[PDB]
Order: C-alpha cells, then sequence, then structure tokens
C-alpha cells in the first residue's frame, strides 16, 4: 500500500512538471518569457525520486527498442539479439511487447511503476524479458522402482 | 518439360455447388504443369461436364463436390461418359471430409480413377496429387482419332471433336486432310470470325450471339464455335477460358472447342483444319473466337468469311482509330461494354473512322456496321441489332434462314439506360477513406488542444499557489476555448458526469452495472478508462467511446441484451420436418429463440427436387430442402414469426426474393390462423388487411441475399448479377413502403470471401466495400439514407488470425465515422450490427476432437468484441453437418463463455489493451487502403469487372494452402503433431438424408403443383410481365410463391432475367 | 509453495492466491529467523498456483509477481533474482465435470488461455476425462497448449493483457484484497497462529460449501450440469 501511494505522488509531481514546462515552452512561444514557470518546474525535479526520474527518462530509449524488428542487447563481451515482429498471413506486424503510446508523463510513470514491461520491476507482465523459444516435463511413477525407472528411460530416450 | 502428349482437362464444381476454391487451385497446379484446362466454373451439372470433356476430347475430368450426393453424381458421371464414347476419360475427385473413406474405395471400385481425401492431400502434397492426376492422363487420344470422314460427315459430333484433335496435333494423314478441305470447299457453309481486345466480352457477345441464333430459329440451326485463348508458353498448357462464358451452347445443335495459341499468334497454328472439319461435318454457321489481339493485329481476317471486331468505349484518344489494322477489315464492329463512361462518343469515332475507311463518304456515320453493345445485359436491343445485321450478311452469303421471330429493329446503339452506380460516385470509396482519415486527423488536433488547454489552466493554478499570478497563461487557455470544437469541448464536460454514471452498482429506466464473483469482487459491466490527461480522454471519446456511444466501436449498444443472449445456430438438414426438430432442438430451454436456417443446394439454386440422380442425391442433403410456401410452413410450425423474441435467420442469396416472399407468407399466415382461432371466424377482408400489414412491420428476422459477394465469394448467385441487384432493391423498396423496419433486407457478407481463402484484411475491407456498394447505388435510386441504413445487416468469420480480435470494432468504427460525416445519416444507420460465425476452414478431419478448441477461442473474441449474433461450428465440421451430439459441444462453448467465463462477465475487456488498440488501428488503416485499391479499379463493381476481388481471394487462398501443406504455418494435427495411429476420426454419425424425406418433398411438390394448376401458368406469366414493363418484381412475389413452387418462379425469371454469367 | 490444493478444496481465487502468498511469506520470515540471507533462499522458491473460471483467475499470477517484487525489493532488501516469483498453473479439476466430459475440453481452453496471456512459468492442462489418464485423453490436453501457442494469433504478442481497463482494475482490486486477507492473517497470530485455530480450513470449507450450495441452487450456472443438462443420460 506504501509502495501505490508512491505511485501516486510521484505520478502528480511528474505529472505537473511536464504542465509547468509546456506551458513555459508556449509563453516563449507567444513571447512572453516567465520563468516563474520554470522555477516551479525545478522545484518538482527534486521533488521526484531518483529511481523515478531515471523511469522516465530511459522512456524515449525504452520506446526505440521495442519499436524496430529486433532487440539488441550485450551481455558480457558478446550480444543477445532476439526478434520482435511476427508476420500474419495478411502481412500485418505483431509486435512480441506492445508499449504504450501515452503523453502525459503522469500516465508513463504510473505505468512504469505500476507494470513495467515484461522483464522489468516490479514485473507485472512477467519476469522475464520475452518468453522462450521451444519444456514439457516428463511425469513418471508405478509399481516398484524398476518398473517407474524404465517408464523414465523409455520416455526420456 | 511438361508431360509427354498434349494434355487436356475439363475442371468444374458438381451441380448446386458454390466450392470453387478448392478446384480453383487444382487448375492452377495443373495449367503449371503444362496442362490446357478447360475450365468450366462451379455448379455444373453431369450433363455439362460430360458433353464438355466430349466435345473438348481430353484425357481427365477433375470434379470438386462438397454438397454431398456424390455418390449419386460420380456414378451417373462414369455411366454417361461410358455410354457416350468416353470411356478412356478417367475422372478424378475430391469433397474434403464430405466424401468419407467408405464412399472413396466404393467410388474408386465404380469407375473413377481417384478422389482424394484431406489426409491424401498432406501426404501427397499440392504438386504431388496433380503430378499423380498428369501422369495418369498422359496419354495419346490421336489413336481413337477416325481414318475416315465417313463418321464426321453422317454428323457424328464425337467423332468430330477426335478428328480435331488429330488435326491439331498434326498426326492427321495428308491425303485425309487435302480430302477434307476439298469436301470443306463443296460444303459452303459460312465462318464468323469474332476477334477484338482482351477481355473486350468477345466470349460474352459470342454466347448472346447464338442464343439470339436459337431464339430466332428455334433451335434449327447447327452451330460449332471455335474458341482460341492465348497459352503460356513458360509452363506449356492454358487456361481455355471461354467455354466458361458460354450459357446458350448447351443444346444437341451446338458444338464448341476450345484452343491454345500454342504460341507466342492469337490463332492456332492449325486453326484452318479445325474450321475446314466443322464446314465438312455439315454444321450451318461456324464461329471463331481469337484471344486478345493489339493494335494492329488481324490474323482472323483471312481464314473466315465474315469478321466482327469488338472493343470497349476505353480506347483512348481518338486518334488511336487510325492506328488499328481491324477497323481496316472488319464488316461488323461491336462496341461491348457500352454502359461505361463515353460510350456515345466512343460509337461516333469509330463510326467516323470505318466511314473514312471505305470512303463512304456519300454514307451517313449512323449507316455504318458499327454496333454498341452491352452482352451483360439480358435480351439487350443493341446486342439484337447487332445480330439482324449478322442475319442480313450471312443470309446473302448463302445461308438459309426462316423469318425471325425476334424484333426486327432499328438502330446501331443499346439503348441500355440502367445505372447501379454513376460514373459521378466512381471513387465513393476513396472519398470514404478520406473521411475516415480526416476524422482521425481531427481527433489528434483536437488532443493537442485540449492537452494545451489543460497543462496551461494546471500551470496557471500553480503559479496562483506559489503567488506569481500570470494572467497571461490564462489569454492562451481562453484561446484554446474556442480552438476546440463545439462537439469535443462538450465531449470533455460530460466526462466527469459520465465516470459517475458507470461508477455505481446501478444505470439510471436502471440497468445493473456489477456482477459480484464467489471470492466478493465487483467486476463492472463497462469499465472507464482512468487517464488524468484531458488530452487522453478526448482521444479515447472519439476513438473508442463506451459501448451505446459515437463512434460506438465498443458495440453499438449500451449494454448486452438481459435474455436474448446473441447465439443463433444455422440448422438445416432433410425436408422441413425434420429441420423443425433441429430448430426446437436448439431453441430449446431459451426464452428467445434465435433460428438460423440452412438450404440444401437445390433450394439454395432456386430447383425444385427432381428424379434425376444429378438433382436428387443432393435433396435435403447439407440443409433443409424447401421448395414450397407449404414447406416454409411446415418448417417454421411451433415458431410466433411476430413473437417480439422470435428471429429467423434465413441464409439464400440467388432465390432469395423468392425464398423470403415465402416466409413473409408464412409469417402473415400464422396471423391469421390465430385470428381464425381466438375469434372462431374468418377475418373480413378489412381485418386481414389490418392484420397484414401489422405482420409486415413487426415481423423480426434477417435474409442473407448479398450479390455483391455471390460473385466475389460464394457463387450462389443465379440470375445475372445485374438482375438479382435490381430485384434486391426492389425488396428494399417494398420495405420502406410497408413500414418493414425489424426485418433486414440483406446480411451483407465476407465470411464467405473469407472461407474461399481470404485474409481477414481483404474479407473486412470487401464486405464493408460491398455494403457501401449497397449504399450508393439505393442513394442513387432515390432512398433517404436514414432509409435503408437501419436495415443492413452484416456477416463476418472468425478465424485464428490476429486481425479477427479487433474485426468487429474495426467494421463498427469505419461505418459509424462514415455514415455520419460522409452521409450525414442518424444514430440507427450509424450503427453497424453484424453476426460473427466462427471459420469452418479452420477445422479440419484431422482430428477432430481438436476443432473445439479453435471454435472456443474464436467464439471468444467475438464475444469479447461485442458481437450481435454469434455462431459456433460443430467438431465434426469438416465431415458433417452437426449431429444431434455435435450441435450440443457447439451450442455449449458459448453457454460456457456466457455464464461461466469471469471476463466475460465485463462487456468492454477489449478496451485499453495496448495490442487492441494498435491492431484496430492497423487493420482499419489496411482495409482503407484496400477501398483505395478497390476505388482506382472503377469501384466495386469496376473491379468484379475485372474479377480483383476473385484474384485477389483466390491469390490468397493459394498463399494460405501452400503454407497448410509445406508447415510454415504449423496446424496442430495436420502438419505437426500428427497421430501415432495415423486415423483421422472410427466411424462418425453423418447427417445425410433419408429416402423416405426424399419421396415425401417430391410427393409434397407434385400434390401442390396439383392444387395450383389452374393458377399457376397465368402468375408466372405475370411476374415476367413484371420484370418486362419493369414494375417491382418482389411485390409480385409475394402473390407468386402462393401458387407457384420455387423451380417454376426461377425458371419462369431465367425467360425474363436472363442466368449468371461465372467470371472464373 | 503450492496453492492448487487449497483451490480445488474449494477456496476463491482470492483465498488461494492469499493464503499462498502468506505461506510462501511464512517460509521467508522463517528462513530468516535461522540467521539466513534472504537472496540466498528467495531465489530457490518456486510457486503453484490453480486457473478456474472466475474472472479473478485472469490477473492471479500478475498479481502474485508484484506482490512478490514489490516487498522483497522494499520489505526484505532482496536482489533482482529474488524479486521474481516463478510460478506453474494447472487448469483447474474441481471445473471439470463427469457430465457431458466432452464439455471439459472448452474450460480447460478457457483457463489456459488466460494462464498464458499472463505469462505464466510452467502450465498443465487437464484431460478431458473420471477415467483413467487415457493415451488418446492427454493429447488433446497436450493439444490445447499447442493451439494455443501455435496456431492462435493473439498469443503472437506476450502482453497482450497490459492497457486493458478492465484487467488493470481487476489487477489492483485483487491484489487489495488478498493485503486485506493478509491483515486478518496478521491478527490471527501469523500462518502458524492461524492454523492453530484452523482458520484456513474453516475458511476453506465455508468457500467450498457456498460454491456447492450456488451450484445446487441453480444460482451458478454449469453448462451440462444444472442446466442444458443431456437429454438421454
Ligand atoms: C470454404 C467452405 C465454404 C465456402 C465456399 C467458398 C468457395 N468459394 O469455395 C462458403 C462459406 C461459401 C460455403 C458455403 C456453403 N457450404 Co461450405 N464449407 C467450406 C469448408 C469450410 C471448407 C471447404 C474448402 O474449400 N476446403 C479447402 C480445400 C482446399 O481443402 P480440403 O477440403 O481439405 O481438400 C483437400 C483434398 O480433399 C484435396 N481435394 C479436394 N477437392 C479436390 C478436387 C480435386 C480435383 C483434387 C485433385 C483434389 C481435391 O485437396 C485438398 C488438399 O488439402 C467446408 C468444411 C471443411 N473444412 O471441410 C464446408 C462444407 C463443405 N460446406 C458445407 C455446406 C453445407 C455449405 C452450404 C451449402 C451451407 C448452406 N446450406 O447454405 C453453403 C452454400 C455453398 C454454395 N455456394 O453452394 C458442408 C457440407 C455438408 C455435406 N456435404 O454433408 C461443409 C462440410 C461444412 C459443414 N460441416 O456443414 N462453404
Ligand atoms: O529451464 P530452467 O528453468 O532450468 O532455466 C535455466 C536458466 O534460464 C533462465 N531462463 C529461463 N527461461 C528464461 C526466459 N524466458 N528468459 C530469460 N531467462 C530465462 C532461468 O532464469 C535460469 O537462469 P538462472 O540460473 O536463474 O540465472
Ligand atoms: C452458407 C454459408 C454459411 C452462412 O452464411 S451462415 C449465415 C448465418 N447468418 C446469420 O445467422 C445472421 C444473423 N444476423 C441477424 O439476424 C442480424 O444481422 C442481427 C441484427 C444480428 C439480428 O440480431 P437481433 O438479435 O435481432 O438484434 P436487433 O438489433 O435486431 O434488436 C432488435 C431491437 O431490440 C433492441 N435491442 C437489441 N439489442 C439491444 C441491446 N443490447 N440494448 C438495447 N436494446 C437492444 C433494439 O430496440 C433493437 O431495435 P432497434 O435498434 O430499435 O432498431
Ligand atoms: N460492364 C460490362 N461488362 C461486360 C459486358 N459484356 C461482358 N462483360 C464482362 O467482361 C468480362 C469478360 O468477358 P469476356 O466475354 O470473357 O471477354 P473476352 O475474354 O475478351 O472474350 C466479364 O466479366 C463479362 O461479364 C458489358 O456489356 N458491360
Ligand atoms: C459455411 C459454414 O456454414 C456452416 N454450415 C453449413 N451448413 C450447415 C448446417 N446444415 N448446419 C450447421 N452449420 C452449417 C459450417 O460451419 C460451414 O463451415
Ligand atoms: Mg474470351
Ligand atoms: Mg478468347
Amino acid at each position: 500500500r506504501a509502495y501505490h501511494r508512491r505511485v501516486v505522488a510521484q505520478s502528480k509531481l511528474a505529472r505537473e512538471r511536464q504542465q509547468l514546462r509546456a506551458a513555459h515552452d508556449m509563453l516563449q512561444g507567444a513571447g512572453h518569457e516567465s520563468a516563474a514557470l520554470e522555477t516551479l518546474a525545478s522545484e518538482r525535479d527534486v521533488s521526484l525520486g531518483a529511481v523515478e526520474r531515471k523511469l522516465l527518462a530511459m522512456w524515449p530509449q525504452m520506446q526505440q527498442a521495442y519499436s524496430g524488428d529486433e532487440y539488441v542487447v550485450k551481455i558480457r563481451d558478446k550480444e543477445i539479439r532476439t526478434g520482435l515482429i511476427s508476420t500474419t498471413l495478411s502481412g500485418t506486424k505483431i509486435r512480441k511487447v506492445v508499449l504504450p503510446r501515452f503523453e502525459d508523463e503522469g500516465e508513463i510513470l504510473k505505468w512504469l511503476m505500476r507494470e513495467n514491461v515484461p522483464g522489468s520491476f516490479p514485473y507485472t507482465a512477467g519476469v522475464f524479458a520475452f518468453k522462450r523459444e521451444g519444456p514439457t516435463r516428463m511425469f513418471a511413477g508405478e509399481g516398484d522402482a524398476f518398473r517407474t525407472n524404465r517408464r523414465f528411460k523409455l520416455v526420456s530416450e | 518439360r511438361g508431360p509427354a502428349n498434349k494434355v487436356r482437362f475439363v475442371t468444374a464444381a458438381s451441380l448446386f455447388d458454390g466450392h470453387d476454391a478448392s478446384i480453383n487451385i487444382m487448375r492452377r497446379i495443373l495449367q503449371s504443369q503444362g496442362c490446357e484446362v478447360i475450365h468450366l466454373g462451379h455448379n455444373r451439372s453431369v450433363q455439362e461436364v460430360v458433353t464438355a470433356a466430349l466435345q473438348e476430347d481430353v484425357q481427365g475430368i477433375a470434379i470438386s463436390s462438397y454438397q454431398g450426393g456424390h455418390v449419386e453424381y460420380f456414378k451417373y458421371m462414369i455411366d454417361l461418359l461410358r455410354e457416350h464414347g468416353g470411356e478412356h476419360i478417367q475422372v478424378f475427385g475430391g469433397g474434403g471430409g464430405v466424401i468419407v473413406p467408405d464412399e472413396i474405395r466404393e467410388l474408386q471400385a465404380y469407375g473413377v480413377a481417384r478422389i482424394y481425401s484431406p489426409e491424401d492431400g498432406q501426404r501427397m502434397g499440392l504438386a504431388g496429387m496433380i503430378t499423380d492426376m498428369a501422369q495418369r492422363c498422359d496419354i495419346d487420344l490421336t489413336r481413337y482419332a477416325p481414318t475416315t470422314l465417313d463418321t464426321v460427315v453422317a454428323g457424328d459430333r464425337r467423332a468430330l471433336a477426335q478428328l480435331i484433335t488429330a488435326l491439331e496435333n498434326g498426326k492427321a494423314d495428308p491425303e485425309l486432310v487435302s480430302a477434307l478441305h476439298a469436301q470443306a470447299k463443296a460444303a459452303a457453309v459460312p465462318v464468323l470470325g469474332i476477334t477484338g481486345t482482351g477481355g473486350a466480352g468477345k466470349s460474352s457477345l459470342t454466347d448472346e450471339l447464338i442464343r439470339r441464333f436459337r431464339l430466332d430459329q428455334d433451335d434449327a440451326l447447327s452451330i460449332a464455335v471455335i474458341s482460341i485463348d492465348p497459352s503460356r508458353r513458360k509452363s506449356g498448357g492454358a487456361l481455355l477460358g471461354d467455354r466458361i462464358r458460354m450459357n446458350a451452347i448447351n443444346h444437341p445443335n451446338i458444338f464448341m472447342r476450345s484452343l491454345a495459341t500454342r504460341e507466342a499468334s492469337e490463332i492456332s497454328q492449325a486453326l484452318p483444319d479445325v474450321i475446314a472439319a466443322c464446314k465438312a461435318a455439315r454444321f450451318d454457321l461456324v464461329i471463331v473466337e481469337t484471344s486478345g489481339i493489339g493494335q494492329g493485329d488481324a490474323a482472323i481476317v483471312p481464314h473466315v468469311d465474315l469478321s466482327l471486331y469488338v472493343m470497349t468505349p476505353e480506347f483512348g484518344a481518338a486518334s488511336q482509330l487510325e492506328k488499328i489494322d481491324m477497323l481496316d477489315f472488319a464488316d461488323f464492329v461491336a462496341i461491348n461494354k457500352f454502359d461505361r463512361k463515353g460510350a456515345q462518343d466512343a460509337w461516333r469515332d469509330v463510326a467516323k473512322q470505318v466511314q473514312r475507311n471505305r470512303e463512304q463518304w456519300h454514307s451517313r456515320a449512323e449507316d455504318m456496321p458499327v454496333y454498341g453493345t452491352q452482352a451483360s445485359r439480358f435480351n439487350d436491343d443493341g446486342v439484337t441489332m447487332l445480330y439482324q445485321g449478322l442475319v442480313g450478311a450471312l443470309g446473302a452469303r448463302g445461308m438459309s434462314l426462316k423469318p425471325g421471330t425476334l424484333p426486327n429493329l432499328e438502330g446501331r446503339i443499346s439503348t441500355g439506360q440502367n445505372v447501379i452506380v454513376p460514373p459521378a460516385r466512381s471513387r465513393y470509396l476513396a472519398e470514404l477513406a478520406d473521411t475516415v482519415r480526416a476524422y482521425h486527423r481531427r481527433v489528434v488536433a483536437q488532443s493537442k488542444l485540449a492537452r494545451e488547454r489543460q497543462q496551461l489552466r494546471a500551470a496557471h493554478d500553480m503559479l496562483q499557489g506559489a503567488g506569481h499570478e500570470s494572467a497571461a497563461l490564462e489569454t492562451l487557455a481562453s484561446e484554446r476555448d474556442v480552438s476546440l470544437g463545439a462537439v469535443e469541448r462538450k465531449l470533455l464536460a460530460m466526462w466527469p458526469q459520465m465516470q459517475q454514471a458507470y461508477s455505481g452498482d446501478e444505470y439510471v429506466i436502471r440497468t445493473g452495472l456489477i456482477s459480484t464473483t464467489l471470492s466478493g469482487t465487483k467486476i463492472r459491466k463497462v469499465v472507464l478508462p482512468r487517464f488524468e490527461d484531458e488530452g487522453e480522454i478526448l482521444k479515447w471519446l472519439m476513438r473508442e467511446n463506451v459501448p451505446g456511444s459515437f463512434p460506438y466501436t465498443a458495440g453499438v449498444f449500451a449494454f448486452k441484451r438481459e435474455g436474448e443472449d446473441p447465439t443463433r445456430m444455422f440448422a438445416g438438414e432433410g425436408d422441413a420436418f425434420r429441420t423443425n426438430r433441429r430448430f426446437k432442438l436448439v431453441s430449446e430451454g431459451m426464452e428467445a429463440k434465435r433460428l438460423s436456417t440452412a438450404f440444401d443446394s437445390v433450394t439454395l439454386y432456386g430447383e425444385d427436387p427432381h428424379e434425376r440422380p444429378d438433382i436428387y442425391g443432393k435433396v435435403g442433403n447439407s440443409g433443409v430442402s424447401i421448395a414450397t410456401l407449404e414447406d416454409m410452413k411446415v418448417l417454421y410450425d411451433g415458431f410466433d414469426l411476430t413473437n417480439p423474441s422470435t428471429s429467423v435467420s434465413m441464409t439464400i442469396n440467388g432465390p432469395a426474393p423468392t425464398i423470403l416472399a415465402m416466409f413473409m407468407n408464412t409469417a402473415i399466415d400464422q396471423q391469421i390462423d390465430r385470428f381464425r382461432a381466438d375469434n372462431g371466424r374468418d377475418p373480413t377482408a378489412d381485418e386481414e388487411a389490418k392484420i397484414r400489414a401489422w405482420v409486415l412491420q413487426n415481423v423480426r428476422g434477417t435474409v442473407q441475399a448479398d450479390i455483391l459477394k455471390e460473385d466475389q465469394g460464394q457463387n450462389t448467385c443465379i440470375f445475372s448479377t445485374e438482375f438479382s441487384l435490381k430485384v434486391m432493391g426492389d425488396i428494399q423498396e417494398y420495405f420502406v413502403h410497408h413500414q418493414v423496419r425489424n426485418f433486414y433486407s440483406v446480411s451483407i457478407s465476407g465470411y464467405h470471401i473469407a472461407e474461399a481463402g481470404a485474409n481477414p484484411i481483404s474479407q473486412l475491407a470487401f464486405t464493408l466495400a460491398n455494403g457501401f456498394t449497397y449504399v450508393e447505388a439505393y442513394l442513387a435510386r432515390g432512398m433517404h439514407i436514414d432509409d435503408f441504413a437501419p436495415n443492413l445487416s452484416f456477416f463476418f468469420s472468425n478465424g485464428m488470425d490476429p486481425e479477427y480480435s479487433v474485426l468487429g470494432r474495426v467494421a463498427r468504427r469505419i461505418w459509424a465515422v462514415t455514415m455520419r460525416d460522409k452521409y450525414g445519416a442518424n444514430d440507427r444507420s450509424q450503427k453497424l450490427k453484424y453476426h460473427i460465425q466462427t471459420s469452418g476452414r479452420s477445422l479440419h478431419a484431422q482430428e477432430i476432437d481438436f476443432n473445439d478448441i479453435r471454435t472456443t477461442l474464436q467464439a471468444l473474441i467475438a464475444i469479447y468484441d461485442n458481437c450481435n449474433s454469434l455462431h459456433t461450428n460443430a467438431y465434426d465440421e469438416a465431415i458433417t453437418t452437426p449431429t444431434a451430439e455435435s450441435v450440443r459441444r457447439a451450442l455449449a462453448i458459448q453457454l460456457i463463455i456466457n455464464r461461466e467465463w469471469g471476463v466475460a462477465k465485463c462487456e468492454n475487456p477489449n478496451q485499453g489493451s495496448f495490442l487492441i488498440e494498435e491492431l484496430t488501428d492497423l487493420v482499419e488503416e489496411a482495409v482503407l487502403q484496400e477501398f483505395e485499391r478497390i476505388a482506382e479499379r472503377g469501384g466495386v463493381l469496376g473491379a468484379m469487372e475485372t474479377g480483383y476481388q476473385r484474384g485477389k481471394i483466390q491469390e490468397e487462398s493459394l498463399y494460405y494452402e501452400q503454407l497448410k501443406h509445406d508447415g510454415t504455418l504449423p496446424i496442430i494435427g495436420v502438419n505437426t503433431f500428427r497421430n501415432p495411429n495415423g486415423d483421422p476420426t472410427q466411424t462418425l454419425e453423418l447427417a445425410r438424408s433419408s429416402e423416405d424425406e426424399k419421396q415425401s418433398q417430391l410427393h409434397r411438390l407434385t400434390e401442390f403443383h396439383g392444387a395450383h394448376q389452374a393458377d399457376a401458368e397465368a402468375m408466372l406469366a405475370r411476374l415476367r410481365q413484371a420484370v418486362i414493363d419493369n414494375r417491382n418484381v418482389f411485390a409480385v412475389l409475394m402473390d407468386a410463391v402462393r401458387v407457384c413452387s420455387l423451380g417454376q418462379i426461377t425458371h419462369a425469371l431465367f425467360e425474363v432475367g436472363g442466368q449468371y454469367r461465372r467470371n472464373m
């Protein structure tokens, strides 16, 4: 419950912060240069937590990742490319992981904290990035140890 | 290299069978392997196929029979072939799961070469089957050719057909050849050559001219037709597609042979030999059709006595006519497709050009042998005019003919002033595409405004909370209040009030919102978004409002019906008595009676049941056999059709107006009987009039009748396309006049288009396009958009493809937006209601238990996406009509989802989903682009003219099927995860028709006929006069079905409405 | 840590999920009080749930993952491997009946679907049959997963649940419902203190009876059992 209270508060902050800087850019586009807005904006940069600030910051980079046809990620000294697209008979590109198209940074942060993509805290949509491709266990147990073993050896041949 | 010999095939679908998806992908592999294929198309009797194969002198026959009655059908064919010198011709068949293994062994033992099961297709592969089929027919037929002309000259048409196969292959003796030409010279028979540009209508015009010859001369003339189509030298074989357009050649005095060019030329290298062969066979007239010739091509001229150049009004500039060699030699010129734009100006250019080429300056340009014809139009006066001219010319050229019985009219130009869609509105589909895209552009702009407006006032409130009051922000805010539209401003304003409505436990006229689980969780019927951004709110409210609000993306109604579930099970087997049992079986335990009627192949083609094995074997199979009004009454006995909780969905296309008239008469007669019982007396003339009128208004149900999809998808069109559309409008006009506000005049469908092989995008696009065509058709016909649009029903298919998940919601939005913005119709018209039926092709004969899994998933996304009506397929889908046990499993799928399934307690679970919204957008745009592709082909009608839809469907069908056998596209139990046993479905129970039931229908028919034997001829005459005098056809049908059978009515209309011309 | 038997005994999805997470947390507290480190046993902890027809089952796994991840990070300060809750889902066997056994494949399909949608780690599918597990019956059960994973179109997407207004609201509701149940067990002396009173056993038995009641009541429709019954058998 405490975590969710934080999501609400941090969202309101991230939302207000965007609303301010948005109005600031619109005023300068009309001529009026009121930095009084910026003072309230910078005030909410500190109000936002460290983790929350980095979440929103990585969001545009996050979008470009799940956008393409592949997912390039380098572990150790090599790399691990993963396909994102599965194409239908009609020729439609079905993305493995579909990202939200919110403009409100309040909704973005709210979503990133409550239900991040698969493979990211709090792992709501899954604990792994992408599902494993290709896992059926072989259950056997009857009679004495000899019969159960044979069934094991037979199935797992 | 292809085959060793010149291998020829005759391919067709069985009698009253529309299933061409199978047979079409076979004639494609046949052609590619190097076989000349004479394709006959769908709906072919044994008499038709056998006559064809015998005249063409082919090695093999390929038939697809999915309607059943195949055992009787193929036996008839085998018998008929042996009886008329065709024992050596091998017959091949296929019907998927319909033809059970026992019947295959029986038919193959009877004489059929091979019949392929779906399991055969898997093992052998698509190419493997055709290879096996071709290798069998790789034989030399020249050994059967006559050595002397004795047989041929005597009148033997079979010997003639074989002599041609000898002459064509050059295996004919030189002394025989010269002896043939010698007698051909002394024969002195006229030879009419018909050449022209590709697809101008050479075949269609030829058929019509022959029909004129038959009507005018009482079938006294013996006509020989030699049609030539171009051959692809790559494969080796060709697609001889001229015979498929010929409907008037089915007669003993008519003979037709299809020849491939067998060169890069527009005439067969042995054409003079073939012509001479027909001349010696004592024919009264020989007609020769060439292939698509260019501007500077005219090789038909030296081989014929008279030449006819066929063209379309589309020839570009008027200077182009000076480049056409054929305009310099042609004795007659026929400007076909005179319904097209600029036909009159086309005639005045061509006429003046022919006048110049002949240097007849002392004559009038209007006197030149240039004719304006419309072969597509039944009994076209233009074509008749051309005929009269050809007669006069053939008469002077030594051809005895009796004084004609046809209207010896005067003029050179057709007066066919009928139009379905005016050329001014030709690009209607493209406009609709623009309308939708324009709407979305507005959503983007209005969102940005609403977003900015909020951001400003938000910052304004935060500044005043800190002290610094800057009214400069407010100036920009008030600036965007005006920028926002009136409708958009009210949308956001009602949003907080909207939230409070769907928040509580009731919707205040009060409706419950909450369904509580066993765990005690409150599952709201409609879940609203929790956005803070007013930009997202407005964006959502404009793109996907709640169910029951524009653009009705999540449904056209606020909440799903309380008692009447969307369930509506397709049914039909045996006679009207047995089906009436199945209706009561499905609708048992349901207060709301939702019936869905399936008719047998014979009724679907407007024919009466008959003793001939062609027809008899199909009676009561694949659907209920309905032939008379009395059958229709029995069908719905015990069902109050005028009851508000009872709706009937008849699936009928070609004879739909006739069947509808039977249904209406039944619904009326029910209330007349109900009155006679509640008062113990017959209603007075005034009382009955009030009753009859009331029935028409409140009767609830749906008739399919979508003819646009018939040409494109289902092939149940019996009359000419233009005639069917004419009568369809008559129905809608009848409905408007009598205020039939509950019955749906047409179920604009795409299920059939999809089952033929079209992917979800093509299905949805074509179907909406067809629907919009009807709209444009009725609008150009003088009906208010709000008068017919609420009566428009839709029908779709749900398969496994991802797009099917959002098919319905896309259809609803595209309709709602266009109906509002483009056509300016009211709310009732913006609401697209549709029926979804699970994909039948997605179910297989192998491991039939797996089909219930697929049918479940498909049923799910239909209910999720808030469909209006749902049909569920049985597990034995591939093999038989749903059994008693089988229909309950199919019926349970809906019952379990609706009642047991937890997520289903929510009515908009799709909404919000990132995948669903993105897919909805993608599919929508994909459809719009397809609209534009059809629009640049002359609209839906203009595209059908080219066979664009049919071409695109059959291509996609092949692409899918190539992958099914391939393995690239996994199908569990078919191409992967096979059974270690290898048994596709022991002995399963089948839904065939009783012998007694067939005899019952025959006896009931002959009894009905005897009852109204007096008024029969008189009524049918009135019906034809209704077409001639161009009155309302359906209005007469409302009386006609009382004294006439289905067959009588259909065949009567054939004399005055024409028959459908197949389109490959 | 299992919760299959708890649900199979009659517990509704809320009770099942709550008790199971509570049991898991008990093991955590148990191992911690032996002076052990949280990153040493938490990655080895596996879970085992049931998927029935109830609406809550659609979001059961995602709720379990979030409650675990948040608590393991904030409360116990464990690492990433420990915050990740892996679980096996097995379709409800109770939900399948002896009457009209062909209908069971329909229910088992729907239950298998929401498991895969909600990105489960391991899935078992129940046969249509009552009788012995025949090799034919197990193939129909095994085909359900094969068809969804390979043939089903929506399944090509790995997060189709995300975004859905219903799913997100249900996720929140179930989560809080579980938390309240934690508090009910906590005020009974923890899981062990509750077992001392037979609180879980009592509550499960109470819910099993309530289900079995509405079933007989005709209030909770079961196709082929209390409605749409076989006209021949
Ligand atoms: C697609 C389809 C339709 C489409 C037709 C589209 C079209 N243009 O062809 C639509 C939706 C229009 C339709 C309508 C109807 N259909 Co239908 N349809 C089907 C369906 C789903 C598949 C048939 C198909 O095309 N399969 C694709 C082919 C390529 O594959 P296959 O059949 O497995 O064939 C293989 C081998 O056998 C071999 N083979 C097959 N034929 C041939 C031919 C040759 C020459 C060769 C060499 C090989 C070969 O090639 C394939 C290799 O894999 C079947 C059910 C099913 N899935 O079996 C019902 C089915 C055939 N139809 C049926 C019925 C009843 C109808 C209707 C009459 C219903 C009605 N009462 O209104 C209507 C009207 C038809 C008409 N127009 O006259 C019933 C038949 C019942 C019976 N005969 O006992 C079926 C079995 C469905 C059912 N269980 O109710 N249909
Ligand atoms: C041969 C190859 C295989 C095939 O082709 S099989 C072909 C199978 N085809 C079919 O079964 C087609 C079935 N479809 C139809 O009959 C129609 O398209 C249709 C519209 C779905 C019929 O559904 P119905 O149940 O009759 O619905 P309806 O719109 O006519 O409703 C009648 C009036 O009742 C009210 N109503 C219905 N649903 C409501 C709701 N949810 N909330 C509030 N009011 C509602 C409403 O007043 C409506 O009338 P209106 O809207 O005032 O005009
Ligand atoms: N709009 C229109 N189409 C026609 C007319 N006559 C024939 N067609 C169509 O043109 C197409 C090709 O006809 P076809 O006889 O095969 O031409 P051919 O291959 O050159 O001999 C078919 O779709 C016909 O229905 C006509 O008078 N008007
Ligand atoms: C075209 C589709 O229509 C359905 N269909 C065709 N005929 C019947 C019938 N008599 N009963 C039920 N469903 C039928 C099948 O599901 C088929 O695949
Ligand atoms: Mg032609
Ligand atoms: Mg031609």
